RNA sequence: CCUUCUCAAACAUUCUGUUUGGUAGUGAGUGAUACUCUUUGGAGUUAACUUGAAAUUGCCUUAAA
């Protein structure tokens, strides 16, 4: 079960602007605008860093 | 009867035209009398928005230049003030709807940023004038034996000779040769088509016309605004592309 | 020049005036603070009663602890800057923390000419918003169509009446002219007033900021440019009501009434 | 107090799904080009009717 | 000894305080530990980096913050009634209770070991005469806070509600449920009493 | 029982004597119309006072304007009993400043500068400060 | 009635023609090179009564022509006991009107913007004074004993 | 039921710098010593704070029908 261009890219911008942080990342209003859990954006992000390098 | 809510409107729109017909009047008598210590700008914009509107700025140099003002009916809730009614009254277009040709000079251009709200000025072109005087025009005279206030048609020119004849003049095309061109009886000629008497624009209340109006209404704020500074610029628009609409 | 012996020795006595013998700091905190400065003349201003903040030259920011320390006071500092229609449209917050953060202050708001007269129009609503901030920042144009949109309640202090700043580089906006501009009006220039009447004072602000060899030297420059651009009559240094410390005296400026 | 305790949903508070499916199926309408986009219909019109 | 205060003007006087004595080291006391999970999340939001102790966390983590509350300088934490219980500390200057305490008695006990201080309009030491104008205004930008983040919506919640049941769960003729909701409210800021 | 004068309050910002007159004349024959103002400025308290020459014509204007939302806020009014009536409510305009200056001579005022100067040296002595010159 | 409806004006639902072009703009946009959740009035039976009972009701407006009367007669009254400050306005096509709507019934205006705030909570004070205070003696008297 | 004075020069180009001028404000009230003038009248200033735009009387016509 792959990722979309658009989800890949949202990643990208949570990655380069937070890194690992998720409490920072998820009370983010700019780029988590949804306003997700840190469970959904580990889990997201570890499928996009297996996807990667 | 007269609601409560439009007679404070009145009175709450002349506040602001009262304020700023004094406050530009403040600053141009200061300009004249070369007292410019400290004031705004001791100087003359114009702006000239034309057709995606592009404002330009531009200072008015000394030349005298021709315009054909046009009333325009605004804004709103206002009651002219006794400033307003001296120079409307003067350029004789208390009527809507209703354009004259002056030229602009030095001491004309003063009194041009009083009637701003009031009217749309320019400078016309050639064809915009002449197409102008062969479909409108007013004349003033006698009719049959005793009747004085008949204000007719420039339909003839034997007329144009009773009338102005000696001057140099004898057809209607010498004086839109007079008008075009600033010469010697202007003054003669601009006082004998009194006013002329444009159409409004789309001219109807209904299902198209309203729809139109809508379209317009809107469209005025966009090509026309209220500077209602004491160094408002003078908003120069096309007169070619305006009478196009008004022919 | 003015004696700087005299200025330490007023300063010292200020010391004294305010180590003297609730749960919250309504008016005690205040009048233990704020420092004035008295400047007499016969008749600033007399007929014409403007609105224009003169910004007098200070070699010493009293902005900066002024921020630092309203972090810890209740009432916070917060840089407003007020702008025109194009400027919004144009330059967003990010670009000012980009370059503002280098040297460390901060940008709270950008406020539109719009806000002022549809959203912030509400009196109470108008009124909340204003006194919050004490750097007012306008941009030049603004400024002089400011004293209707914000009403005269913004006008009574003087932290709340804005300062006009150029952010036109030959008419053309540009990033720059305001970036360096808002550092020269925030950390060299003290805005004040001037009245219609005879009495100025200068809202230097809180004692406790510039250790008082510094208060010389903010005090020095203030009469420096005072005396120079205009002929006055007295100077005092005067915490809240206090018995007035006259700083200097003048004799030849009233024979000419 | 209101007359039942019902928790708020996410949704009530995030930027809305159903808008995120309508647009992301326009999306694939656009790549397979059955909509035209609205910068180009007035480009069909600006040649055309003259 | 005392602070008079509305349940409107409850937290607005807490918030008020915090800020101004950042540089010392106050104690904070709540009834719930579903309280503690609110205000240690507003104050960490709005810059005032305040430490978090209550009983739904891991001891590991209860040791962890409240060793480096006792090692440090400048601190401050939010803790219950139950957890701070036999390991307090003598670096403080103010014992500030905000909820009515579980015993009236022992509580007497809890304070001469920092000054105490209580919050009573529905219900030794000197009472503090208190100024009107100078709270912080800082409730509208905290109902438009509320209501655009979901988690502080929820922890405001279980805020409210945890304190309102520990409320009623007292003993004392005074805390006897008098306190109206459209005051109480405000203190988490809401529009309707949940 | 009620009486022709009427109280008027949240008034419009621009509702003046002028359209007071002319607005209620439409209701009937006023007799006499005021408007409280500030001195130092020729403005408005957004209330005021009119009477009519009928009774019962100020409770028909009473009963039609009591809550009547006007450019942003609601008027406000109110009949009166036997008594009360309106006294003391003049016109103020915009007041201008008087420039009474100079008439005492330059050496007189130096020297009374010079004694309020000294003193002022001498005010800081009588509550714990000492300052040189 | 003039003046509520110069709030409500500005808050017209986004009309079927107006939603489809901006989604299509976001798709012409988005898919090949932030905003605030906007407001605007509420307008369904099922959902005023929802609203009013949360409680987020500032303002619901009533018809008075109901074709079957029966469905609107608990809402008033419904509206005085939770608080929520109500006016029966006049017309279910004048309702609709503001609502892309044939008929509407009802509409509810729960949040705003800052600047049409003031004029709301003036809104609400005025219909509070103009229609809750003239009419309660409406709760008493049984209408229609007319010669 | 209209919406508000939304920029100019003189010099200087460091990719915008300096200098000069431009704003008359809802009302009502609380308020702790200082400033000059005037000759007794407040004249005009000087911190701050309160407030749903609050309030009981200081001697042109096609923007129509």
């Amino acid at each position: 079960r792959s990722q979309s261009e658009r989800e890949e890219e949202w990643l990208e911008k949570l990655y380069k602007k937070h890194g690992d942080d998720y409490k920072k990342m998820f009370f983010d209003k700019k780029l988590n605008i949804y306003q997700q859990s840190e469970g959904d954006l580990k889990r997201r992000l570890l499928r996009w860093k297996k996807r990667n390098g | 009867f007269v609601r409560a809510e439009s007679i404070v409107a009145k009175t709450l729109a002349t506040s602001r035209e009262k304020e700023r017909i004094k406050r530009v009047s403040i600053l141009e008598d200061k300009k004249a009398k070369n007292e410019t210590q400290h004031i705004a700008s001791g100087k003359d914009f114009i702006l000239k928005i034309t057709e995606g509107l592009i404002r330009e700025k531009t200072t008015y140099d000394g030349k005298p230049a021709l315009l054909f003002i046009v009333r325009v009916r605004g804004p709103l809730a206002v009651n002219i003030p006794n400033k307003a009614f001296k120079i409307l009254s003067l350029l004789r277009l208390v009527e809507t709807n209703t354009g004259v040709f002056v030229k602009l000079t030095k001491n004309v251009y003063p009194l041009l940023k009083v009637i701003a709200p009031y009217v749309v000025i320019g400078k016309p072109s050639l064809s915009s004038i002449r197409s102008l005087i062969q479909k409108r025009g007013r004349i003033i005279y006698k009719g049959e034996n005793e009747a004085e206030p008949h204000e007719i048609v420039l339909n003839d020119n034997n007329i144009v000779e009773e009338q102005l004849g000696d001057h140099g003049i004898i057809c209607v095309e010498d004086i839109i040769h007079e008008i075009a061109t600033m010469g010697e009886s202007f003054s003669v000629c601009n006082f004998f088509l009194q006013p002329f008497k444009l159409n409004r624009e789309v001219s109807g209340f209904g299902s198209l016309n309203r729809l139109r109006k809508i379209k317009q209404r809107e469209a005025e704020s966009r090509t026309r605004q209220f500077s209602n500074a004491a160094t408002a610029p003078v908003i120069e628009v096309d007169i070619d592309s305006l009478l196009a609409k008004l022919n | 020049a003015i004696p700087r012996e005299r200025v330490i020795k007023a300063v010292n006595e200020l010391i004294k005036f305010t180590s003297k013998p609730l749960l919250e700091d309504d008016e005690e905190e205040l009048k233990k603070d704020l420092q004035l400065i008295v400047v007499n003349n016969k008749s600033f201003t007399g007929t014409s009663k403007s609105f224009k903040l003169k910004l007098l030259n200070v070699k010493h920011s009293f902005y900066k602890p002024w921020k630092e320390a309203s972090a810890t006071a209740v009432k916070d500092f917060k840089v407003l800057l007020i702008l025109k229609d194009s400027d919004i449209k144009k330059v967003s917050e990010d670009d000012l923390f980009d370059q503002l953060d280098s040297e460390g202050i901060k940008v709270d708001e950008i406020i539109c000419g719009k806000d002022l007269k549809t959203v912030y129009k509400a009196y109470e609503a108008r009124n909340a918003f204003i006194s919050q901030f004490s750097l007012i920042l306008a941009d030049d144009s603004i400024v002089t169509s400011l004293p209707k949109l914000m009403g005269g309640k913004a006008y009574n202090k003087v932290e709340t009446t804005p300062i006009s700043i150029r952010t036109h580089a030959n008419k053309e906006f540009s990033l720059t002219t305001l970036t360096n501009n808002i550092k020269k009006v925030y950390m060299n220039q003290l805005p004040v007033k001037l009245p219609r009447g005879t009495t100025l004072n200068v809202h230097l602000g809180n004692l406790e900021w510039l250790r008082p060899e510094e208060f010389v030297d903010n005090v020095e420059l203030i009469s420096e440019q005072l005396i120079k651009a205009y002929q006055i009559r007295s100077i005092f240094i005067k915490t809240n009501r206090s018995p007035v410390l006259p700083l200097y005296y003048n004799q030849d400026v009233l024979d000419e009434l | 107090m209101p007359l039942t305790a019902v928790p708020e949903p996410k949704r009530r508070f995030v930027p809305s799904k159903n808008e995120a499916k309508r647009v992301m199926k326009i999306v694939r309408a656009i790549r397979e080009g059955r909509i035209i986009p609205p910068k180009k219909l007035k480009e069909m019109k600006e040649k055309e009717k003259i | 000894g005392y602070v008079v205060c509305d349940s409107d003007k409850r937290f607005l006087l807490l918030f008020s305080f915090l800020k101004r004595n950042q540089k010392k080291k106050i104690i904070v006391f709540l009834s719930s530990c579903n309280s503690v999970k609110y205000y240690a999340e507003l104050l960490n939001y709005i810059d005032l980096p305040v430490l978090e102790l209550h009983g739904k966390q891991k001891q590991q983590k209860r040791t962890n913050t409240f060793f480096e509350f006792c090692n440090a300088e400048r601190g401050i934490l939010i803790c219950t009634d139950v957890a701070a219980r036999g390991l307090d500390i003598p670096a403080v200057d103010w014992i500030i209770q905000f909820d009515p305490p579980d015993d009236p008695r022992d509580y007497i006990h809890r304070v001469g070991r920092g000054k105490s201080l209580m919050f009573l309009t529905p219900n030794p030491l000197n009472e503090y005469e208190f100024p009107e104008n100078k709270i912080a205004n800082v409730q509208s930008q905290l109902e438009k806070l509320i209501k655009s983040n979901y988690y502080l919506h929820q922890t405001a919640k279980d805020g409210y509600r945890s304190y309102l049941q520990a409320y009623a769960s007292h003993s004392l003729k005074t805390v006897y449920q008098i306190d109206k909701l459209d005051l109480a409210k405000v203190a988490k800021s809401y529009g309707f009493p949940v | 029982e009620y009486s022709g004068i009427i109280y008027v309050s949240r008034l419009p910002h621009g509702f003046h004597e002028k359209e007071l007159s002319k607005y209620f004349a439409q209701f009937g024959d006023l007799k006499e119309v005021r408007l409280a103002r500030n001195k130092k400025t020729g403005n408005s308290r957004h209330y005021g006072f009119l009477e009519f020459v009928n009774k019962e014509d100020a409770m028909i204007a009473q009963e039609s304007m009591n809550n009547y939302l006007l450019m942003g806020h609601l008027l406000q009014v109110r009949v009166l009993p036997k008594g009360a009536k309106i006294e003391k409510l003049y016109k103020y305009k915009k007041r201008v400043l008087v420039e009474k200056g100079i008439t005492k001579p330059v050496k007189q005022l130096k020297d009374n500068m010079k004694q309020k100067h000294e003193e002022r040296i001498k005010k800081l002595a009588k509550s714990g400060i000492e300052f040189k010159w | 009635a003039a003046e509520t409806f110069k709030l409500f004006n500005k808050y017209r639902p986004e009309t079927a023609a107006e939603k489809k072009e901006r989604l299509t703009k976001e798709a012409a946009a988005v898919a090949e090179g932030a905003s605030p959740k906007p407001y605007a009035v509420k307008y369904g039976l099922n959902h005023v009564v929802a609203l009013i009972e949360n409680k987020k009701a500032k303002l619901v407006l009533i018809a008075n022509d109901v074709d079957p009367i029966e469905l609107v007669v608990f809402l008033p009254a419904l509206c005085k006991k939770m608080g929520v400050p109500y006016a029966i306005v006049k017309g279910k096509a004048r309702l609709g009107t503001l609502v892309n709507q044939k008929t509407s019934a009802v509409a509810a205006l729960t949040e705003v913007r800052a600047e049409d705030e003031a004029a709301l909570a003036k809104l609400v004070s005025t219909i509070d004074a103009n229609f809750a205070d003239k009419y309660d003696e409406v709760k008493k008297h049984w209408g229609g004993g007319i010669l």
